[PDB]
């Protein structure tokens, strides 16, 4: 029958973060079938500017991968999450960036 | 160079 | 290092945001260099080095080839609908094919279909027979293994055309493909009431292969290390983290070791 697979998500910045220094926030969603998905980047729960979406691709087990990214400047209290909605999820799921200052 | 699809499933 | 030229086609019955009806993407050594979709109906350059080294006839033939493939996968989806009793659902048909140049000079080719996220039919290593996963796929197999010239054509494309265009592409893109970019590494940690978990993050390394491991007094802690998967950054570089839980008082004994082509020797990093 239909082989469905739930996403696996990693949230990370392009460079090691320093409070107040511009960076790029990355969310990498992989391992999911079917290809239909929604991926959002969130700043304190709200969508972000200048979010870009790389090419959806797939690997050997047929499951799909997609990179999402945006410019941001991390601070000490700003919470950045990646929200993934996929039909293999019971409900849309959130993954918080860990600043790692 | 992509391959030319000389047969369908 | 196994060099590769690969194409990935994706055909769906029900497009959605981010998913056009048909997408074909080409990779050299793991990196995108061409893309086609049913939105544009155009083979477009996805890397400077391929654009710099082709003429408009290249993009015109490549566009022609993929328009034909797009039409054919529209037919293939209907064909597979007549092979199973599912009704009006989301159908996903996937193709991967291409060739590997291994280290010793030997070569391998690939031509495998997936239907509904499962295997459907795959070209075997001899490149003259296929493995069908189910009875629906066996109809394709009997149909195809009957056609001597079609079998030879595909074997020749993967053994000859694919491999030599891979070498051409490797020439075209040497300075990008064989460049080195150093990981910027940071070790972070959070001591909790009784356990300090150390976190080693490597930002922006190229090429993709990397080894990141955790050391106690220079001795690997492989069973205690937890690795994320290597994942890409926007500019074609890569990212990995590795964590390990440690006793707080033993903090000073722990360093993260990164093995990577861009580093003259394996690098060591500390909290």
């Amino acid at each position: 029958g239909q082989a469905k697979a739930a996403p696996k998500v990693q949230v990370y910045s392009r460079h090691p973060a320093t409070a107040g220094t511009e960076n790029i926030l990355n969310c990498y969603v992989e391992g999911f079938h079917p290809p239909k998905i929604d991926i959002a980047l969130l700043k304190n729960g709200e969508p972000m500017k200048d979010v870009k979406y790389n090419d959806m691709s797939f690997g050997d087990d047929w499951t799909f991968q997609r990179l999402v990214y945006a410019p941001f400047t991390p601070t000490k209290s700003d919470v950045y999450t990646c929200r993934v909605d996929h039909e293999a999820f019971t409900e849309p799921q959130s993954f918080r960036w860990e600043p790692d200052f | 160079c992509a391959a030319m699809d000389d047969f369908q499933l | 290092e196994p060099h590769s030229l690969r194409y990935f086609y994706t055909a769906v019955s029900d497009p959605s945001p981010g998913v056009p009806q048909f997408v074909g993407v080409g990779y050299v050594d793991g990196e995108v260099f061409v893309r086609y979709d049913s939105e544009t109906q155009r083979m477009k350059s996805r890397a400077d080095w391929i654009a710099a080294n082709t003429d408009q006839q290249y993009w015109d033939t490549e566009t022609e080839t993929l328009q034909s493939s797009e039409q054919i996968y529209r037919l293939n989806l209907e064909t597979l609908w007549g092979r199973y009793n599912q009704s009006k659902g989301s159908h996903t048909l996937q193709l991967m094919y291409g060739c590997d140049l291994l280290e010793d000079g030997s070569t391998r080719g690939f031509h495998q279909h997936g239907y509904e996220g499962r295997d459907f039919i795959a070209l075997d290593k001899d490149m003259l027979t296929y493995t069908a996963a189910d009875a629906a796929a066996q109809i394709t197999k009997r149909k195809w293994e009957k056609d001597e010239t079609f079998l030879e054509g595909r074997k020749f494309y993967l053994e000859n055309t694919c491999i030599e265009w891979l070498r051409k592409y490797m020439s075209y893109g040497k300075d990008v493909l064989e460049r080195r970019e150093r990981p910027k590494v940071r070790v972070s940690g959070m001591e909790a009431n009784k356990i300090l978990t150390l976190s080693c993050r490597a930002h922006g390394f190229y090429p993709r292969p990397i080894s990141i491991s955790w050391l106690k007094d220079g001795v690997v802690q492989e069973q205690e290390t937890q690795r994320g998967s290597t994942v890409p950054n926007s500019d074609g570089t890569y990212h990995i983290w590795a964590t390990i839980d440690v006793l707080p008082g033993d903090r000073d004994k722990y360093q993260c070791r990164v093995e990577h082509a861009s580093l003259p020797q394996p690098g060591l990093f500390s909290w």
